[PDB]
């Protein structure tokens, strides 16, 4: 079926960043953290509406064999179903590493890429991540990068089936209790 | 909640100090000789000495107050204070996982050994005549 | 860890050391002559110091703890290594005690 997607997202400042990361060793579940690398590239088909589709491909650079990674996120819904929480239609995909190559012949052509690096644990079926977003130049290389700011960036995503409420209570839960550290909240995607 | 608790042992914390300065004050404030009217001297002295006594009985209850204080911080953090159960966990971690590999390779190496000891008999028993 | 709790040993001893200099310097205002008015004036500045920087400590720990409390029972263990652990140290007295009986058995061939 369809599932959908539901964020919070935030942010935080990197020299405060580790007492946030042994708050969330704590919170989160008895794990190690994983430091996950990777490429992100969006890819836009211009087709005949005035919405170009709109599709997210990733490549784990860190770890060797890990399949690449398509997403397609949709329009967030108007509905007051779930207020608290970024609720959207979510496609995502495993694939081989030909990928761009394909892509480049369905009509899709690149528009940004940046590299993501940074920490990730989960909570049940909550999946918090906290990673820097660093800004590609020279546009083939993965090695000539910058930081895009200061502060590092936190998503908490819960990835479910259509409709399937008291999730977001959860993650409104689970934001509190974060509260004097990050604020998380629902961002609308507009400016 | 534990805010409530946090904003609880600021108000003891407050409490106290402000009693401890307060009481000492007070002690040296009636330590002023003062000259007398209406107060008929042995009455005078008898209040200012009950006066005395009990202040300093305060300031040793609020010193106990504050070692009380003092007790409950370190039970907070001794218990949700989480970094240093992070440390506590991964140094637990580390320590038992080493002392595992130690006792893993002494295992495979007397296992060898025995190995080859096992050999050597093995031939001289079923090579044996009898 | 000994760090945070070291402050609150000193903190205790510098109560300790309050309330002793509350004592000291009405011991020096009970004198008949008290000569060392300047030293008395040494212990008045020494028992508001001690005052003082008790207050600080302490505020300064109650707002680190307001920082760092979650109000969470902290889901974290080190359970499953200390098992693993206690599995090894009994294969290795499982394997010493079968040395042993094997070493009995060849003091029993080699006995007679």
């Amino acid at each position: 079926i369809n599932m959908m997607e539901y964020l919070l997202q935030g942010s935080v400042l990197d020299h405060s960043l580790e007492s946030l990361i042994h708050r969330l060793r704590g919170l989160c579940d008895n794990m190690e953290p994983e430091t996950f690398l990777d490429h992100e590239m969006v890819f836009l088909l211009k087709g005949q509406q005035a919405s170009p589709f709109v599709l997210r491909a990733r490549r784990s650079m860190d770890r060797a064999g890990a399949p690449w990674h398509l997403r397609y996120l949709g329009q967030p819904e108007m509905g007051d179903k779930n207020r608290h929480a970024l609720v959207r239609n979510c496609v995502d995909i495993a694939t081989s590493e030909n990928l761009t190559d394909f892509l480049m012949e369905m009509g899709f052509r690149m528009d940004h890429e940046f590299v993501a690096k940074g920490h990730l644990f989960r909570k049940g079926i909550m999946k918090i991540m906290v990673y820097k977003i660093f800004r590609i130049l020279v546009p083939g290389n993965t090695d000539s990068t910058e930081a895009l700011s200061l502060s590092y960036l936190v998503e908490l995503s819960v990835v479910a089936p259509a409709g399937q409420d008291m999730v977001s209570d959860d993650m409104k839960n689970f934001a509190e209790q974060l509260k004097p550290l990050v604020h998380l909240e629902k961002i609308d995607p507009k400016r | 909640s534990k805010e409530t608790l946090l904003q609880s042992y600021n108000k003891r914390l407050k409490d106290d100090i402000k009693s401890i300065m307060d009481n000492f004050t007070e002690i040296i404030k009636t330590a002023k000789i003062e000259d007398e009217t209406q107060v008929s001297r042995a009455t005078q002295g008898e209040q200012d000495n009950y006066e005395m006594h009990v202040r300093a009985a305060n300031i040793v209850r609020a010193g106990e107050s504050l070692m009380k204080l003092v007790s409950d911080l370190k039970q907070f953090l001794i218990l949700n204070d989480f970094p240093s159960v992070n440390e506590a966990i991964d140094q637990r971690n580390q320590q038992l996982r080493t002392l595992q590999e130690e006792c893993d390779r002494k295992l495979i190496t007397l296992r060898d050994e025995i190995s080859i000891d096992l050999y050597e008999l093995e031939e001289e028993y079923y090579s044996s005549s009898s | 860890l000994a760090n945070e709790r070291l402050r609150a040993l000193e903190d205790i001893e510098r109560e300790i050391g309050a309330i002793l200099q509350n004592a000291g310097t009405v011991i020096l205002e009970l004198s008949k002559e008290k000569t060392n008015e300047r030293l008395l004036d040494r212990q008045a500045a020494a028992f508001t110091a001690s005052v003082q920087h008790v207050e600080a400590e302490l505020s300064a720990q109650i707002r680190y703890l307001t920082q760092v409390a979650t109000g969470q029972p902290h889901e974290g263990s080190s359970y499953s290594s200390r098992k693993d652990c206690q599995m090894a140290l009994k294969r290795v007295d499982y394997a010493r005690l079968k040395l042993s009986d094997v070493a009995r058995t060849c003091e029993q061939m080699l006995e007679n």
